[PDB]
């Protein structure tokens, strides 16, 4: 689905090193070992999120065509 | 009561102000003083009346160049000696000139 | 009273300082003030937006920033067709008759027939004739003005 | 348009009408359509017979109150001390008179409401106007001076409230699918169904 | 000192008035298993009633909220009396 | 009594324990009036004077409501000669009860 | 802290005692009174729509006639 | 435009790794990058694409953002005077409230969907809560004024756009739709009739203004009211405009009162901020009801005497801070002899009064002519009702002139060198734009 | 006139072909178009494609609209300067020309609520030219001036 998933992941890893960094007291460059865990983390969650979206998405598409949406080829290519 | 330190620096009251009148000095106008007169005067006017000609110099040349005249003058006008787009004059019978 | 020399063209009396510009007290020595941290950034931010918008204004070419300026050649174009049309118009007295009749199937009073000549090419009349709204008359009559 | 030079929005063809397209091929409707009983209540033709029907809920609402206020002192009064005084006698005003009183703002509201209908004959924002200003002034027959003019409003407010958002919300909004191709444009390509969705069976409870 | 806004009224009364409040507190379950027994009725109740028109109920629903009295105010004017 | 705080050279520093009172921006504060800042705020808490009198209703009704309902009757006075001009048919405003459709006139259609 | 509340007597003598007050009572036009000025000179604020409603209403009038004629002279004939 | 969302996403994100001592230093270096970066999307907007200049989509219909007349003056208006803001505020939390509302306000203009636009507009509410209800200068009243107003009509825009984004299906504003609906303009139209103050709806805005820190209010002033016009422009006259054509005696109505009762509320007011907030509300009116016209001349116009506004109020809401901080008096009552003591500040406070007023060699005189000519295509008796009723701001505005003009003053209240900086590119856009380079 | 499905379906299909033509060659000038799209579209929201190029043609219309008029006023205040006196006989055409002009102008576009422009006072004096037929024909008495030869320095 989205194309900016990993992207996004990453950038929402470093927002919680940061995040968790600045409620604590500390400064954002502390703890950094948190700040590469975090950020693969998040990257990797964002982009299985995004698979599993597409695959309800095609399931539900799967679901409409029996029952009885007549999709056309266009509309079957807007699902991944 | 003592003046301050600064008063050194700021400047007297000028012939043209009344001997009772005070007026704080410290005050900053752009448009001068309460009385001004300062030294110098004679330079700064010279230098103003520099700038006027030559913005008069600017505002003759770009008028003449805007300056558009489509009916002939009844008869000759000063402005013939510096701009040339003025129409032969004509005169009321309709003679030209 | 009077001048303080009794001349006019004199010395001014006054030796100073006026007034103090924004306050500040003139350093002793003559050293200058200490300037504000923000006075460059200020200086320069502003000023390359002042001379950014200039040069924008300025120097593009025509139609990208004032949308009229690249209309004014086709205006005058059209303005020549319209001239040559108009004075046709006036003088043959047929076609005045013609569309004398355009104009009433149009909902539009005889004093309107310049009006109808300066919409040739415009979406009412384009559209119009396209879908049966306007006599196809118009089209012959237009074409007999070349168009 | 997005744009400085022409107005915004569009025109569309008084002329030209465009021929309704069914939004499926079949309809399955899962919503019921109106009861007998809700015509019979909501025929106000004989005003009488109109406020009969429809004072229960002013009459139940009176109860609730009172029952309410009346169990609030009930509460309060102390089992273990004897009291001189009947308590039912001193309970049974409370509920009696809060019903009471219900019952005969909703019979003023019913009855103005049905007896404009059918002077003016026609069914209008104005009947419920009417019905609810003189439930108001009822209200405020001796209260001092902000009430009068207030309850009027307010009563005569609450049938415009439930007129815009009970009848004319829902008919201005029927066409409204959801599902297939807008409502207005069905030029463009989406998705045709052959059913509508059926997101729930009537209910029944 | 600064201007403060004046208060009606005299200090010993509206400290009376306050102290109103002050009497014997029931507890709340006696109220509540009334209603949630009460409640569970009307709803079976309620299935069987006749629809009623839109401006029959927020009329209905405008007299409940009018004639409703808050717990406070019952509380503050109960007197043990006739 | 007094000392110049601000220094131009940038060496300025806060003389919290100076004897002579600094001369910072809090020299040319003007000197407030017990009763003129009670003025002030009697004149911003005039809510609590409000009180619903005939007089008061007469006057909110008669100067706000009939401005405006100058101005709604004006306007729709403007709108209906603006109607008779254009040639447009009588337009579908809200308060209007009028039996046509017609609200925006076509750009196409010739009026 | 606040400003001094003692006057300044110095020039009490030159220009005179503050002795004498104002006599205002410091209130606002009567209720009834500004009904009547409110709606005297607001329509004469308004003359601009005063003029176009004589002059509407006089055309309408005008063509309404007309057409009633019209139709007279258009059923006989 | 990329240039302009990228910079404007550094703002906020600078703050988080900067020093907490060149936090001052950082944020006035990045809101000249971002007037910068305005500059080059004006250069990269060519008038060729005459719908929309241009257009960019980040994976969704949310993450579609474009720049239009309405837009690309309003941008750049919030970058102009973002800056001024930006010195004015003292304090690393000051900054992070500032920065944040900046950044919200200005994806907001850029917005093309109206649920990304609420998302955008909308998250600036608790910081206006916390800003306008600060420990000490602050009103808890205002705070909750304003954020109880502004969440109400944004609620009703967004079930107008929940119905909108059911029915057609989507609500993109580069999606042609159109609605008849009444119910659904009404929401929209909330929104509107809120956030640009028009009576009876304006009450929240002058508690805000005299309570907000002078960067809060000029950013309120300048920019926050014009959101109002991107809305309109937008989101509702695309599609709503079945609705304004049927209810234009209404709107006439409301927007003309409005103009009126808050021209006259202006004589009752003793404090010079809520006198600049109630000039504001009478002069949303003319903007408000320009635009509903739907002509040409009314929508250049409204956007027009909007830049003018956002051009003249934030001058005077800054003068007034300077005089405030001088002084720390509001009343006009204690402020006297200003003339003779702060000959400087007087000077620019009457140049900016006199803008006010729609003066000739302003902008607000350009931008009030088209407004008024777009009336008079409407009807005539609609241009000389507002026309005639401009005195009033004449009075109020000359009464404050005259009581602040002259007296007797034992203090010298002048503005210093920071000050001067403040005012100067408001005075040199003022000039500018008053000689015609709209 | 009644549009069915079908043939709004064929119409939409030729829409996406000319959209297809014209992304096929790069235009600089593609959103001034010199021409419009051709349709019987009961609304124009229908197709967004022909309503968007639609839209651009009238825009650029307008534009070239308004600088012909300003061009007529230039010729016009020449000459008004040039005749002097016998400005009212020889600049009759002219003048009547460039307002002709501003009616189109304002008239093409003026909105949904906006009046149309009388430039030169036609309509007026068409009005009452149709008053006066009427009034005298049925004979009554017109309340109303006479219409007037020349009302302006042109119409
Ligand atoms: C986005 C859209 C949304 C959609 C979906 C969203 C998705 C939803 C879910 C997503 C969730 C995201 C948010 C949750 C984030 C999770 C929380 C979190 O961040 O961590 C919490 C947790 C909090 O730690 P804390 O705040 O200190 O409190 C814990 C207490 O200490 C308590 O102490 P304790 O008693 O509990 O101690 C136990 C624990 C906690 O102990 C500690 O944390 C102490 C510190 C650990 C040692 C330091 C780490 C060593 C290397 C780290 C690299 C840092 C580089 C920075 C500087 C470069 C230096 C050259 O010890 C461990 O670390 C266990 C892990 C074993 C690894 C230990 C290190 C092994 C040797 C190094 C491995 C390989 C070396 C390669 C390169 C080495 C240098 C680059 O952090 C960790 O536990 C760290 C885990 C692993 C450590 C780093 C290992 C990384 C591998 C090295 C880098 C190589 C590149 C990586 C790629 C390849 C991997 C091999
Ligand atoms: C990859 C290479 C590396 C390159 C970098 C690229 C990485 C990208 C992003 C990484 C940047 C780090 C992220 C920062 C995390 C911590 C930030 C923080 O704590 O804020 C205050 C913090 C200041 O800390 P502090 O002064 O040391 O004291 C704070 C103490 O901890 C407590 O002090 P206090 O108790 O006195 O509290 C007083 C409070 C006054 O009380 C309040 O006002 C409370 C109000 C509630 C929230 C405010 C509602 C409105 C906020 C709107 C969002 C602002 C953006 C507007 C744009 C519209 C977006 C739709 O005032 C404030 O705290 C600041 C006022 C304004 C800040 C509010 C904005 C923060 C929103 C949420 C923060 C994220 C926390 C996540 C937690 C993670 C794990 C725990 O950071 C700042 O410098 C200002 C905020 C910066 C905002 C950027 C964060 C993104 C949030 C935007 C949402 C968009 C979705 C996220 C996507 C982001 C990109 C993927
Ligand atoms: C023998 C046992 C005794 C019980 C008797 C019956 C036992 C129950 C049997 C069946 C119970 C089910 C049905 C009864 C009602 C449902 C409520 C319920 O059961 O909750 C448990 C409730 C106690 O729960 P709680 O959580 O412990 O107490 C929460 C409160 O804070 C309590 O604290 P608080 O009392 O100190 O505070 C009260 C507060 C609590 O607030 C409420 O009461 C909220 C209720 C508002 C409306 C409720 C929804 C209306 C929708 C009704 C649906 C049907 C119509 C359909 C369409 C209508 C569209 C709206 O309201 C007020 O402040 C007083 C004002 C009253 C309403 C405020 C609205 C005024 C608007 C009028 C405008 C006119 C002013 C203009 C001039 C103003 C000048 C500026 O028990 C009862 O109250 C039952 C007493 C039954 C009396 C109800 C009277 C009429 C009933 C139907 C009328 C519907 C309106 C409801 C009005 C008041 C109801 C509370
Ligand atoms: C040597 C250095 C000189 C120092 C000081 C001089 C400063 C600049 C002087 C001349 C530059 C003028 C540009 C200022 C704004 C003019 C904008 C403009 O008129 O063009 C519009 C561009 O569209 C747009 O959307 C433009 C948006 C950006 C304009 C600025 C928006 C306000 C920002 C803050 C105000 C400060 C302005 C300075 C389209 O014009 P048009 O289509 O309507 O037709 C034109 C007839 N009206
Ligand atoms: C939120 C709406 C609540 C109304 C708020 C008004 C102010 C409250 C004051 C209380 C006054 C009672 C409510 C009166 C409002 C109705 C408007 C009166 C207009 C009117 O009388 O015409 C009726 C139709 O209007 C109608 O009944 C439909 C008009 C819809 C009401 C106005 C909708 C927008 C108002 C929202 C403004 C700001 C919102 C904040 C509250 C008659 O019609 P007819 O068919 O009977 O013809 C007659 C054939 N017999
Ligand atoms: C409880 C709240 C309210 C209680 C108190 C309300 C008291 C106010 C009542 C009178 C207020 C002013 C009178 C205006 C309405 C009069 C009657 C309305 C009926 C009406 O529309 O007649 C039109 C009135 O003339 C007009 O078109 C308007 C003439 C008056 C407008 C100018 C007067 C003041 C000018 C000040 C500026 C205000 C307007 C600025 C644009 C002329 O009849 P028609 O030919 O239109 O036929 C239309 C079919 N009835
Ligand atoms: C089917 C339904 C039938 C209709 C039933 C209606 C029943 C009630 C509906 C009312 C809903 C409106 C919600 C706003 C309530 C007014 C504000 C509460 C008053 C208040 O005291 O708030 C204080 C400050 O609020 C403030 O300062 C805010 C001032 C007033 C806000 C103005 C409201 C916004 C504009 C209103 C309408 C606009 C358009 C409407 C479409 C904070 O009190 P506290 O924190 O100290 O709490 C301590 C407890 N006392
Ligand atoms: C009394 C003066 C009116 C005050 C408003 C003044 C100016 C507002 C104009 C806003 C411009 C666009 C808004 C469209 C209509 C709103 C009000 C128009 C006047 C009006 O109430 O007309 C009613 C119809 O409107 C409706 O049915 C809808 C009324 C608005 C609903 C109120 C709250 C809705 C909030 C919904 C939130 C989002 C919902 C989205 C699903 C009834 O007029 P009529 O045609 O029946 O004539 C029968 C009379 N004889």
């Amino acid at each position: 689905g989205w194309e900016y998933a990993g992207t996004y992941g990453a950038l929402c890893g470093m927002v919680y090193a940061i995040g968790s960094n600045v409620i604590s007291g500390r400064a954002w460059f502390r703890r950094p070992w948190v700040h590469v865990t975090s950020v693969t983390l998040s990257y990797l969650g964002s982009k299985l999120l995004d698979e599993v979206q597409d695959t309800y998405y095609l399931e539900h598409l799967k679901r409409v065509e029996r029952k009885g949406l007549q999709v056309t080829e266009e509309h079957k290519k807007l699902f991944s | 009561v003592p003046e301050p330190p600064y008063a050194k620096y700021l400047a007297n009251k000028s012939h043209y102000c009344p001997p009772d009148f005070h007026y704080s000095r410290e005050i900053y106008a752009p448009y001068g003083g309460y009385f001004n007169d300062p030294k110098g005067w004679r330079t700064n006017t010279a230098i103003a009346t520099l700038v006027m000609l030559a913005g008069a110099y600017a505002v003759f040349c770009f008028g003449n160049a805007r300056e558009e005249r489509l009916r002939a003058p009844k008869g000759w006008i000063p402005s013939q000696l510096w701009n040339d787009n003025v129409p032969t004059p004509v005169d009321y019978r309709g003679k030209v000139l | 009273s009077g001048h303080p020399n009794g001349s006019f063209w004199s010395e001014g009396t006054q030796v100073g300082l006026n007034g103090f510009k924004y306050g500040e007290i003139p350093l002793p020595n003559g050293q200058p003030r200490k300037k504000l941290w923000l006075e460059n950034i200020w200086n320069i931010g502003y000023g390359g937006f002042f001379l950014g918008a200039f040069c924008l204004y300025y120097g593009a070419p025509p139609g990208h920033v004032i949308p009229s300026q690249w209309a004014t050649p086709k205006a005058k174009d059209e303005y020549a067709v319209d001239m040559k049309m108009i004075d046709k118009y006036n003088e043959r007295p047929d076609l005045q008759a013609r569309l004398s009749i355009v104009l009433k199937d149009l909902n539009m009073i005889e004093e309107e027939a310049y009006d109808l000549i300066m919409m040739r090419k415009d979406y009412k009349v384009l559209l119009g004739l396209h879908s049966g709204r306007v006599p196809a008359d118009l089209k012959a009559i237009y074409e007999e003005l070349e168009a | 348009t997005f744009n400085y030079v022409i107005p915004y929005g569009g025109s569309s063809s008084y002329t030209i009408n465009n021929e309704p397209v069914k939004a499926e091929e079949v309809t399955v409707d899962f919503s019921k359509e109106p009861s007998a009983s809700s015509l019979k209540l909501a025929d106000k033709s004989d005003w009488i017979a109109y406020t009969f029907n429809n004072v229960p809920l002013m009459a139940t609402v009176g109860l609730l109150a009172g029952a309410h206020e009346a169990f609030l002192h009930y509460e309060r009064t102390p089992i273990y001390g004897k009291r001189t005084y009947n308590i039912i006698k001193k309970l049974a005003p409370i509920v009696i008179n809060k019903t009471a009183y219900a019952t005969l703002l909703g019979a003023i509201f019913c009855a103005t409401d049905a007896l404009y209908e059918n002077y003016s004959g026609k069914k209008s924002y104005t009947s419920g106007m009417v019905a609810g200003a003189a439930t108001g002034a009822v209200f405020a027959i001796g209260r001092p001076l902000p009430q009068p003019l207030v309850w009027p409003l307010v009563f005569a407010a609450a049938p415009v409230i439930a007129d815009l958002f009970g009848e004319v919300y829902p008919e201005s909004m029927k066409s409204a699918r959801g599902y297939g191709t807008p409502y207005g444009f069905e030029n463009l390509d989406d998705a045709v169904p052959t059913r509508n969705p059926i997101r729930r069976n009537p209910h029944h409870y | 000192d600064e201007p403060k806004h004046q208060i009606p009224g005299n200090a010993l009364d509206n400290w009376a008035f306050l102290r109103t409040y002050a009497k014997p507190l029931p507890d709340m379950i006696h109220y509540y298993y009334y209603v949630y027994l009460f409640g569970f009725f009307f709803v079976y109740k309620v299935a069987d009633f006749p629809e009623y028109s839109p401006r029959v109920l927020v009329m209905a629903a405008l007299i409940g909220s009018l004639f409703y009295v808050r717990r406070d105010w019952v509380h503050r004017e109960f007197k043990d009396s006739p | 009594s007094s000392r110049i705080a601000g220094d131009t050279t940038g060496k300025y520093t806060p003389n919290i324990f100076s004897p002579e009172t600094p001369m910072d921006r809090s020299f040319s504060h003007v000197p407030k009036n017990p009763f003129w800042e009670a003025w002030v705020f009697r004149r911003d808490n005039i809510q609590r004077e409000f009180v619903w009198t005939w007089q008061t209703i007469f006057d909110l009704a008669t100067f706000v409501g009939g401005l405006y309902v100058a101005m709604y009757a004006t306007a729709s006075f403007c709108s209906r000669q603006n109607d008779k001009r254009n040639g447009y048919p009588e337009r579908n405003y809200y308060f209007s009860d009028s039996k046509s459709n017609f609200v925006i006139p076509d750009e196409r259609e010739f009026y | 802290n606040y400003a001094s509340l003692k006057a300044d007597t110095s020039m009490d003598h030159v220009f005179g005692d503050s002795t004498n007050k104002l006599n205002y009572d410091f209130q606002l036009m009567s209720s009834k009174e500004a009904f009547f000025w409110n709606y005297t000179l607001y329509p004469i604020v308004g003359f601009p729509i005063f003029l176009y409603l004589y002059q509407f209403n006089k055309l309408e009038n005008f063509e309404a006639e007309i057409a009633a004629a019209k139709a007279a002279k258009a059923a006989s004939e | 435009m990329s240039l302009y969302l990228f910079m404007l996403f550094l703002q906020p994100l600078s703050l988080s790794f900067v020093s907490r001592s060149f936090s001052k230093i950082s944020s006035l270096m990045m809101s000249f990058a971002t007037l910068w970066s305005a500059v080059y999307m004006w250069f990269t907007s060519n008038g060729a694409n005459q719908t929309f200049y241009q257009v960019v989509s980040w994976g969704s219909d949310w993450s579609t953002f474009g720049v239009c007349y309405t837009s690309l003056y309003i941008s750049l208006l919030c970058a102009f005077i973002f800056p001024i803001c930006v010195i004015l505020v003292q304090g690393y939390r000051a900054l992070s409230i500032l920065i944040c509302i900046q950044t919200a306000v200005s994806l907001s203009i850029v917005s093309l969907h109206m649920l990304a636009f609420y998302a955008l507009f909308e998250s600036s509410l608790l910081l206006f809560f916390i800003l306008i209800g600060r420990r000490k200068y602050g009103s808890l009243s205002a705070a909750y004024n304003i954020s109880i107003y502004t969440f109400i009509s944004a609620l009703g825009f967004l079930i107008s756009a929940f119905w909108l984004n059911w029915s057609f299906g989507s609500v993109c504003a580069l999606l042609p739709n159109e609605e008849a609906n009444s119910f659904v303009a009404f929401g929209i139209f909330i929104l509107l009739w809120v956030k640009a103050p028009l009576v009876p709806f304006h009450l929240w805005l002058p508690e805000a203004h005299v309570y907000a820190p002078t960067a809060g209010s000029v950013l309120l002033a300048g920019v926050l009211l014009k959101i109002s016009i991107v809305g309109l422009h937008v989101f509702f006259l695309p599609i709503c405009a079945s609705s304004i054509v049927k209810a234009f005696p209404l709107i006439l109505s409301i927007c003309l009162g409005s103009f009126i009762f808050s021209s006259f509320s202006t004589l009752k007011q003793i404090d010079l901020k809520k006198i600049v907030a109630y000039s504001s509300i009478s002069h949303m009116a003319i903007v408000f009801l320009s635009s509903a016209t739907n002509s040409g001349l009314g929508i250049q116009g409204a956007v027009l005497y909007c830049i003018a506004h956002g051009l003249i109020s934030p001058g005077l809401f800054l003068l007034v801070g300077i005089l405030y901080k001088n002084t720390n008096t509001k009343l006009v009552f204690y402020l006297r002899g200003l003339s003779q003591q702060a000959p400087v500040w007087w000077s620019v406070w009457v140049f900016f009064m006199l803008g006010n007023l729609a003066f000739p060699l302003f902008p607000n005189f350009i931008a009030e002519v088209v407004c008024l000519s777009a009336l008079f295509k409407n009807h005539e008796l609609y241009a000389y009702a507002f026309i005639f009723f401009s005195f009033v701001g004449t009075v109020y505005s000359s009464t404050v002139l005259g009581r602040l003009k002259g007296g007797v003053s034992s203090q010298c209240v002048d503005a210093s060198r920071l000050d001067v900086i403040s005012w100067n590119p408001l005075v040199l856009a003022t000039v500018v734009t008053g000689i015609g380079y709209m | 006139t009644t549009a069915t499905i079908e043939e709004r379906r064929a119409f939409h299909k030729e829409v996406l072909d000319i959209v297809q033509s014209k992304l096929a060659n790069k235009n600089s000038e593609w959103a001034r178009p010199e021409e419009p799209i051709l349709h019987n579209l009961k609304s124009e929201k229908e197709e967004p494609h022909v309503y968007y190029h639609n839209n651009n043609f009238r825009v650029t219309r307008q534009l070239i609209h308004f600088e012909k008029t300003k061009i007529f006023e230039d010729e016009l205040d020449k000459c008004m300067r040039t005749h002097g006196e016998a400005k009212y006989r020889k600049c009759q055409e002219i003048a009547k020309r460039f307002q002709a002009s501003c009616r189109v102008a304002s008239n093409l576009e003026r909105g949904p609520n906006a009046r149309k422009r009388d430039v030169g006072f036609i309509y007026q004096n068409n009005k009452l030219r149709e008053l006066e037929k009427d009034a005298k024909e049925l004979g009554l008495n017109n309340p109303f001036p006479p219409s007037s030869p020349r009302t302006t320095i042109g119409y």
